[PDB]
């Protein structure tokens, strides 16, 4: 629930959490909350997590056959047009609030896309229920055509300090860079939360547990 | 728009569809093509003849993928060809979305079958004047689909579709092997493709499509001419 | 038989005879000529007297489509009466999809866009009437459009159809009407059309004239009768 | 096949209508006659062969208590058209609380006359034109009436006619011996005594289909022996 | 339209209808298909035609399909209406599983595909499906069960029968040598390659020419087996055998 | 609490190579019990089981419906279902009900057909795909099922002890549990056979 | 969207598409029907016996009701549907009424429905006759005649299909009032009416028999081997 | 002199005995049935479309019967065949860039937009119930890290890239003027490519047209709009050719 997006000298750079939770209590701790789209389009999705999933699904497929039937690359902008037009006509009943980086023949783009369909294009951008401090954090600590170790960085630290003072984020931060060149997609980025080992282990055998019927259907 | 509900394909007195043979016909006249299988791959080749050098036979493309792991290509009309490969991109990609998994292409030829007996036994349509050669990967193997006007479809493991495709299928047959590589099949492929070509064979009138499991890609002119080169 | 039955198919050479019949059509009927001028669209249409039990006016060749828009029609009357529906419909769409008067331009083409659509289908048979259409406004001026049964619309500085179409385009041709005054153009469209009009041909007749332009504040309106009287009165003194 | 079923001819006029005119005269032959006591119908069974029921036989139908109809064509046809003429009836009371009059019930039957083609409404209506002529004779505020109604939607108000296989030459002898001022046992044994004369075979109270509608009674179809008491005089 | 549409959804003056006659012809000249009933099983022999070197063969069956879990099909005719036939049996097959929760009877399935048939011959304007269709599977009510299918619409219950050339020759053949009641599924068989071997004597029996399917009740549960290239072979050379002994004898 | 309107308890977890999916027994109204013997694991292969929580009616129909379009593309391809496929395949089909979604939360459990490596994964009530490498919970004891497991599993169990931690799992989360229990059903998928066990829960 | 007007009237109002139905109604196979005053009996000429084939399938007398059946002759693809068709008309009438189902009224609805298929568009008719038999309330038996032109007429006996005219003019003349007082007499009658179209005579022929709403059964195989000894024992006595 | 139809093969695009579809075919020569030639050439840099302007009668606004259309600011087009289904292109054309426009959120490539239309058309050719549309349309544009393009649909719709084509009666005259001015020339500049675009038609028609006798479009890369020359460039482009 806390996802952010950044263009830095060459391309974009996104990044997400992963503590995927309903209700109140954590669900998953491996949530893949950066979609891949295109070669060159990624997404990160905040709020419903299957309306995202299938959201993402559903642009990727939609820009996979405008690609390959027009010989180009698929450009951010047909998918942001996209993503406001569907979402508008649903008027945001798909609990879905997007940030959609790419790279495409006109240079890096960044959109914050709404799920009642409002849109904007801006250097940096930070959705879901941790956004307000990685909002900050950007804020603080964006510059205009930033290196690519610098972008990584400053996502990086966003995704951090949104997982600390957000109560829906954390066990992990995945990175996405995209330029003009190159497309890294690196999930486990780091890992700022261990686990310590269990101090007793308590483990049983067979006999410990009482069963009342076996039955085997061997296979082949 | 009213629409036909009558079936302009029907049966003649002996059951024969006269009218998807004479599909087939248009078939035949038109443009020949290639394909061919490997121990790990499929080869799809086939000639792109223009008039004079005025078209820019570069712009235009007859080899088309579907997916990453699907590729195809023709023997009959363009106009068929565009719409009948983008309805089975449409197809491929609404079984994405559906399973999340790629398409077989075993089930994409079913589907664009499907969608040929729908056209051949609709009403106020023509039949498909084209014959598709599909090649395609999935779970480590190759697979090549011959797909008739008929609606029908085979899997082929050489096949010649086009002017002179019963000799090509013989050829095919004498220079064919069951444990050949990549680069055995492209070398009998291209030698089919010379050996019917009618008119000095080139780079750019040359085009050719290679599926394996790194996927489905069209080999541009320079590796063309290379292997071209290789051939002789 | 199979190269004439209908507009969806060709001839062997790539002919539609069904539109070339709906030009037969449209051609054997009366005469109706429109003159645009410099300050003014003219239409005069020829009416066939088929009995003088008729009243004058009856059966209008002349339709009044938008509120500066005019339809001189030639062919079948009931189409004709249809095709000026669908004109006054595409005018009121216009006009509530924009906020303002259609210009005669795209009314026109719109209008020949609709006549082709109903000449591509089996379902349906080509129109059998022709209209021209005239218009004023301030920013344009007079403007008139001839519109072929086929679907085809045209600028023309002054244009006939009908049997002596050509006859009166001809004689006419003498008019440098484009710089012209719309008056004294209506009393040379009333010399026109009595000269272009065989009375052995058909004996009993009449003539329905009317203009746009700017002397009607741009909205489309028929002759004042004194106008009438006196154009027809320099007609038959032009008949010698 | 080649032709259609909105053609006419060239004298202009249906072909379609025409041969369901010949399918008229193809029919069994019924007669019906209207007098100022009321209103009588009568129809010839051709009965095919003695295992078949005359009660299946039955060409005189019931609209309403005071309308009864008589059909000659294709019978099969002719009961769709009955069971709409009676919903409609039925449909006027239910709105209007009373009895619907016999002319409009002609003329909405006369309404769904005629109504049928390829592509001209929902797919799911007629094709062909209803190939039976009907005798509706009733009892109304207009005192007893009967019209014909044509397959052709060309309703008619007559005081009497003959329809079906012998309807011509019968209708014109039934004129010659029918007279304005007739009681309802006269018409009766008119109408009787004309079947009997231009029947195909020799017919009795198995043969022929008797109704009538009166002033004050309801619609009463005759009995068997009712139809002998009143065959044995003719 | 009236010169111009093909009107396949009309009688005949005779009262046959041209349509369904000529795609009984093209049928007889499709491929063969066999259907026999076995007091253990029912066995399938299908006939492939197109046997180019070329082919490469993958798929388990060619004309042979399964239906449902307990159900098996040989198509004879156009195999592009006979994989729409099928995935439309499939479908309407599990339809009545997950309707009733209970495996879908053959004589339930084959009236439901002969109704949709002779609806589509009974309008639509389209020409029907030229595909005769052979049905075997086993059920609560009859067990191992067999059904022979025609584009008319019209489908009969057999112990037997074949479809393509030589129809007559071949249910000659299961009439002289059909054991009603006392058919293993090994006498089947021989019957099988028997008439494989004689309903189609030109390009005389051969392993890849023909593809043989088996359907038994083990266990409560239908198993439907297609024997491999070199079952077929062990077949040929059974039958070899056998009408060497025959001869010899003779 | 629709989903808790019947209630239910089912999970899955990872062996070595071998798989564990349980789930409780008790079918009822909110109130009552009705029966103790509830089917609530299915089968969708030969080597892959599926559980369903949530309303009673919506896990049958679900089941139902799924069944029914696994067994047409089974059929239709000709290959036992992959597990990735069957789990994209039952989070489309609840998605296509977003307006009218079935208050159910599956889990799907089983092994690869040809690589036999074990695969678990999770839903919701519109589909949300969650694969976790552990394991997965669904039920009404969704709080004491997912503390149970985060402790209670490790890492490359054999089928043995993967059976034993499930099972203890089992009881003690439905154990404390008012709309769940009654029975445990106990699926063990190994690599060459499937174990189901009933375990000696209590009744009440 | 197929609205092709099928059935149009030729010239002389005569339905040509009617009249290719009775043709090939008179071509498909041939059934009798006789309403006794007790019973009512079914005889279906199983013409190509064809060995090695289940009969039972191919049966062409159905039961629509516990007081209602029917035997075709025509089309047997048409037949079936027509069958289900009036399944569901029974079923819907004993739904809304909660009565047992009328076989007239039942007939008239199959009737209703040919018509409608004459009168319909991109439709042709169902090229079946059909032969209803049954019960009412009061158990008196009804037997009934329907053509594809949609007239549909009571009969005490009919037949259908090849040969029914020769059938139903022989039956015409051999039926009397006491010929039909038992089951005996009714199936003799029956067998030997079929008996001059069935060369097999026993074997190839079926005989199903309704008593006064009492479960209708299909007539046993040797019953129909020693009925026809039987009826060769008043031949060759007379 | 027995006339006779092989049914309806003839009559509607149906399959022919020899694989050919008879009204498909048809509309090759409805093409000729226009009785105008339009000729298109692209230079390194731009395109160029000429076309002669027919005036058959002074009497209509000839100011008003240009047949070059735009269909965005930056795509041109021209056609050939009947006029009213010229117009009717144009519309669905126009319609279908403006829709890719806001559904992709930028101009459609001309490829595209010449593939949609050949589409459109394959539709009238599959249809057994629409005439097939018997009008050739070619569209001109710019596209980034392409360069400059010119496309050509058809009535059958089988289109390709190409440096220039024509369509009209002496489509095939023109096609040997190309032929042999691409076998003499290859570099061509903007003056070079419209001087050639002259001489095209002027060579392949032999009328010596007046200025106002033709309509030429253009599309370069300095305004990549569509823009259509005027008499004043017309003259001055005459007058460098004949000198």
């Amino acid at each position: 629930t806390t996802i952010a997006g950044v263009v830095y000298k060459d391309g974009i750079v996104l990044g997400a959490d992963t503590r995927a939770t309903e209700g109140m209590v954590v669900a998953d701790k491996n949530c893949s909350k950066i979609h891949f789209i295109s070669p060159n389009i990624y997404c990160c999705g905040a709020g419903t997590a299957a309306d995202t999933d299938m959201t993402t699904q559903l642009i990727s497929s939609n820009l996979e056959l405008h690609s390959l039937s027009t010989g180009r690359l698929p450009r951010v902008v047909t998918a942001n047009r996209m993503l406001k037009q569907m979402l508008f006509r649903y008027q945001g009943y798909i609990g879905a609030a997007l940030v959609l980086g790419g790279v495409d023949v006109t240079g890096p783009h960044l959109y914050s896309i709404y799920p009642h369909g409002s849109t904007d294009k801006l250097p940096y951008v930070t959705m879901g229920s941790g956004s307000l401090a990685a909002m900050a954090v950007f804020e603080d600590k964006f510059r205009p055509d930033m290196e690519e170790e610098e972008a990584k960085n400053l996502v990086s630290e966003a995704i951090a300090a949104g997982i600390f003072n957000d109560l829906g984020s954390g066990s992990n931060i995945d990175l996405c860079v995209i330029s003009k060149n190159k497309l890294d997609f690196l999930r486990p980025y780091t890992v700022p939360n261990k686990k310590g080992t269990r101090l007793g282990r308590y483990r049983c055998e067979k006999g410990t547990t009482a069963v009342l019927t076996e039955k085997i259907t061997p296979l082949e | 728009e009213r629409g036909y509900s009558f079936s302009l394909t029907t049966f003649s007195p002996s059951g024969k569809l006269v009218q998807i043979e004479y599909a087939l016909a248009a078939v035949a006249g038109g443009a020949p093509s290639v394909g061919i299988k490997a121990a790990n791959g499929v080869v799809l080749a086939t000639e792109k003849k223009q008039k004079s050098i005025l078209y820019d036979e570069r712009s235009v493309h007859k080899v088309e993928p579907i997916t990453k792991h699907i590729g195809l290509v023709y023997s009959g009309m363009g106009p068929d060809y565009r719409v009948l490969v983008h309805r089975a991109r449409k197809l491929a990609q609404q079984y994405y979305l559906v399973y999340q998994e790629p398409i077989p292409t075993a089930q994409l030829v079913q589907r664009v079958a499907s969608v040929m007996q729908e056209y051949t036994q609709s009403g106020g349509v023509r039949p498909f004047g084209v014959s598709l050669l599909i090649c395609g990967w999935n779970e480590g193997r190759p697979y090549l689909f011959q797909s008739d006007p008929s609606g029908a479809y085979f899997a082929w493991k050489a096949t010649a579709m086009g002017k002179n495709y019963v000799n090509g299928k013989t050829f095919l047959e004498k220079r064919y092997n069951e444990d050949l590589e990549l680069e055995d099949a492209i070398h009998t492929a291209i030698l089919t493709l010379k050996e019917s070509f009618e008119g000095q064979m080139t780079e750019d009138n040359i085009e050719v499509g290679i599926c394996n499991e790194a996927g489905f890609r069209r080999l541009t002119p320079t590796e063309v001419k290379d292997y071209l080169a290789a051939i002789a | 038989t199979g190269y004439d039955l209908s507009a969806s198919t060709f001839s062997p050479d790539g002919r539609v005879f069904q539109v070339e019949y709906a030009m037969k059509a449209v051609e054997n009927s009366s005469t109706a000529i429109g003159i645009r001028c410099k300050d003014g669209v003219v239409f005069g249409v020829e009416k066939l007297v088929l009995s003088k039990l008729y009243e004058e006016g009856s059966n209008k060749r002349l339709f009044n489509v938008d509120r500066h828009v005019g339809m001189a029609v030639a062919g079948l009357l009931a189409d004709a009466r249809s095709l000026a529906d669908i004109a006054r419909e595409e005018a009121s769409n216009f006009r509530s999809n924009f906020g303002y008067n259609i210009p005669l331009k795209h009314l026109a083409d719109r209008v020949a866009m609709y006549v082709h659509a109903y000449t591509l289908y089996s379902a349906v048979r080509p129109f059998g009437c022709s209209f021209m259409l005239g218009s004023y406004s301030v920013n344009d001026g007079a403007q008139l459009y001839m519109i072929d049964p086929s679907g085809v619309s045209y600028g023309y500085w002054g244009c006939a159809i009908g049997k002596a179409r050509q006859a009166a385009k001809t004689e006419i041709e003498k008019l440098q009407m484009k710089e012209m005054t719309c008056r004294d153009i209506v009393k040379e469209v009333a010399k026109i059309i009595y000269i272009v009009h065989d009375e052995v041909k058909d004996k009993a007749f009449e003539l329905e004239l009317s203009w746009v332009g700017e002397l009607t504040n741009g909205r489309h309106e028929i002759v004042p009768k004194d106008i009438r009287e006196e154009a027809e009165k320099y007609a038959k003194e032009s008949l010698k | 096949y080649d032709r259609g079923v909105n053609t006419f001819s060239p004298e202009g006029r249906l072909f379609q209508v025409e041969y369901a005119i010949e399918a008229i005269k193809l029919g069994s032959t019924a007669i019906g006659i209207q007098t100022s006591e009321g209103v009588c119908l009568a129809v010839e069974k051709r009965i095919t062969s003695p295992l078949m029921e005359p009660s299946s036989i039955e060409k005189i139908v019931e609209i309403d208590a005071h309308i009864g109809c008589a059909m000659s064509g294709l019978i099969a046809d002719a009961k769709t058209l009955i069971d709409k003429a009676r919903v409609e009836t039925q449909n006027h009371w239910f709105t209007y609380n009373e009895t619907m009059t016999v002319e409009s019930v002609t003329q909405a039957v006369s309404n769904l006359a005629l109504q049928f083609g390829e592509e001209d409404a929902d797919p799911g209506a007629m094709s062909r034109p209803f190939g039976v002529a009907l005798l509706f004779g009733g009892v109304d505020e207009k005192g007893p009436q009967l019209f014909h109604m044509d397959p052709s939607g060309t309703f008619v108000q007559c005081d009497a006619r003959a329809i079906g296989s012998a309807s011509e030459g019968a209708q014109s002898s039934l004129q010659e011996v029918y007279h304005k001022s007739m009681t309802l046992k006269e018409a009766i044994k008119s109408s009787l005594i004309i079947l009997k004369q231009v029947m195909e075979e020799k017919l009795n109270a198995t043969n022929i289909e008797l109704a009538t509608v009166q002033p004050g009674q309801n619609f009463h179809m005759f009995t068997k022996e009712e139809l002998e008491e009143v065959i044995k005089d003719i | 339209s009236r010169r111009y549409d093909s009107r396949t959804t009309i009688f005949s003056p005779e009262g046959r209808l041209y349509q369904v006659e000529y795609a009984m012809e093209a049928i007889g000249h499709a491929g063969t298909c066999l259907g026999i009933l076995a007091n253990d099983g029912v066995l399938l022999a299908a006939e492939r035609r197109n046997i180019h070197k070329l082919l490469d063969e993958v798929f388990f069956s060619e004309k042979i399909y399964k239906l449902n879990e307990d159900m098996a099909c040989s198509v004879a005719g156009i195999t592009s209406d006979a994989n729409v036939l099928t995935n439309e049996l499939r479908l309407i097959a599990q339809r009545y599983l997950l309707q009733y929760q209970e495996p879908i009877p053959c004589e339930q399935l084959v009236t439901a595909l002969c109704d949709i048939k002779q609806a589509y011959t009974q309008f639509g304007g389209k020409r029907p499906f030229g595909v005769s269709l052979l049905y075997i599977g086993w059920d609560k009510h009859y067990g191992f069960q067999l059904y022979q299918s025609d584009p008319s619409g019209n489908y009969g219950g057999w112990k037997a029968t074949c479809i393509g050339n030589n129809s007559a020759a071949a249910v000659s053949m299961l009439k002289q040598d059909y054991k009603e009641g006392e058919m293993t599924l090994k006498s089947a068989l021989a019957l099988a390659i028997k008439v494989l071997n004689k309903t189609m004597d030109v390009s005389k029996l051969s392993a890849e020419k023909v593809e043989i399917a088996t359907l038994t009740r083990e266990n409560g549960k239908t198993v439907i087996r297609v024997l491999k290239q070199k079952e077929v072979e062990q077949l040929i050379k059974k039958h070899e055998e056998e009408e060497a002994k025959a001869e010899r004898e003779k | 609490s629709i989903m808790s309107y019947n209630g239910g308890a089912v999970m899955a977890m990872k062996g070595k190579n071998c798989v564990a999916i349980a789930a409780d027994r008790r079918f009822g109204i909110q109130a009552q019990m009705v029966t103790t013997d509830f089917q609530k694991i299915f089968p969708m292969g030969d080597r892959l089981y599926i559980g369903l929580a949530g309303l009673a009616t919506d896990v049958q129909t679900v089941a139902q419906r799924l069944k029914f379009r696994l067994n047409l593309y089974e059929l239709k391809e000709g290959r036992q279902i992959k597990p990735y496929t069957l789990m994209s395949m039952v989070a489309n089909l609840l998605y296509e009900k977003r307006f009218g979604p079935y208050y159910t939360e599956p889990v799907i459990a089983g092994l690869d057909p040809k690589t036999f490596k074990p695969f678990i994964c999770s839903l919701d009530l519109i589909g949300c795909p969650m694969v976790t490498d552990d394991f997965v919970v669904s039920g009404t004891c969704a709080e004491q099922m997912y503390g149970m497991c985060e402790s209670l599993w490790e890492p490359n169990m054999d089928p043995d002890h993967l059976f034993e931690t499930i099972s203890q799992a089992m009881l003690n989360a439905v154990d404390r549990d008012a709309v769940s229990g009654m029975g445990v059903i106990v699926h063990i998928i190994e690599k060459d056979k499937i174990t189901t066990r009933t375990l000696k829960a209590r009744m009440d | 969207s197929y609205d092709r007007a099928i059935t149009v009237f030729s010239p002389d109002g005569h339905l040509f598409q009617v009249e290719y139905a009775q043709e090939a109604v008179k071509k498909g196979s041939t059934a009798v029907g006789v309403r006794g005053r007790d019973i009512v009996v079914l005889g279906v000429e199983k013409k190509s016996v064809a060995k090695l084939q289940d009969e039972r399938t191919v049966r062409k007398i159905c039961a629509l009701d516990d007081n209602v059946c029917m035997a075709f002759a025509g089309l047997t693809a048409d037949a079936r549907i027509v069958i289900n068709r009036a399944r569901v008309e029974c079923q819907s009438h004993r739904l809304t009424v909660e009565d047992p189902v009328t076989v007239e009224y039942i007939t008239r609805y199959i009737a209703s429905l040919k018509q409608r298929y004459t009168q319909s568009n991109g439709r042709r008719p169902f090229g079946i006759s059909a032969l209803i038999v049954g019960f009412d309330f009061d158990g008196t038996p009804r037997l009934y005649q329907t053509d594809p032109s949609g007239t549909y007429h009571a009969w005490k006996a009919n037949a259908i299909g090849r040969g029914a005219k020769s059938v139903r003019e022989f039956l015409e003349k051999n039926y009397t009032d006491e010929a039909i007082e038992t089951d005996d007499l009714t199936i003799k009658l029956v067998i030997k009416a079929l008996l001059e179209v069935v060369q097999s005579g026993g074997k190839n022929i079926e005989l199903a028999v309704m008593r006064r709403d009492q479960s209708l059964k299909i007539l046993n195989p040797e019953e129909i081997e020693k009925y026809v000894a039987e009826i060769e024992k008043e031949k060759e006595e007379n | 002199s027995r006339g006779s139809s092989a049914g309806f093969d003839r009559h509607i695009t149906i399959f022919s005995p020899e694989g050919r579809l008879y009204q498909v075919e048809y509309a090759f020569k409805a093409i000729n049935q226009g009785g105008l030639t339009s000729v298109a050439v692209r230079g390194k840099d731009c395109a160029v479309i000429v076309t002669q302007k027919k005036v058959p009668d002074k009497l209509l606004d000839s100011s008003t019967v240009t047949h070059l259309f735009k269909i965005t600011e930056n795509i041109g087009c021209v056609m050939t065949g009947m006029t009213a289904d010229s117009r009717s292109q144009v519309q669905r054309a126009r319609y279908e860039a403006a829709n890719w426009k806001y559904k992709y959120g930028y101009e459609i490539p001309v490829d595209m937009l010449c593939k949609r239309i050949a589409d459109i058309s394959q539709v009238y050719t599959q249809n057994a119930e629409m005439r097939p549309l018997g009008c050739c349309m070619i569209l001109i544009g710019i596209d980034e890290e392409q360069g400059p393009q010119v496309y050509k649909c058809d009535p059958a719709g089988y289109y390709c890239g190409f440096k220039a084509t024509a369509a009209g009666v002496k489509q095939t005259e023109s096609t040997s003027f190309l032929e042999k001015k691409v076998k003499k020339k290859f570099d061509w500049t903007f003056e070079q490519t419209v001087e050639t675009a002259i001489t095209c038609l002027s060579t392949v028609l032999s009328i010596d047209f007046k200025p106002s006798e033709i309509e030429v479009g253009v599309v370069t890369v300095e305004n990549p709009k569509f823009r259509i020359l005027t008499e004043a460039e017309i003259d001055a482009h005459l007058v460098a050719l004949a000198e």
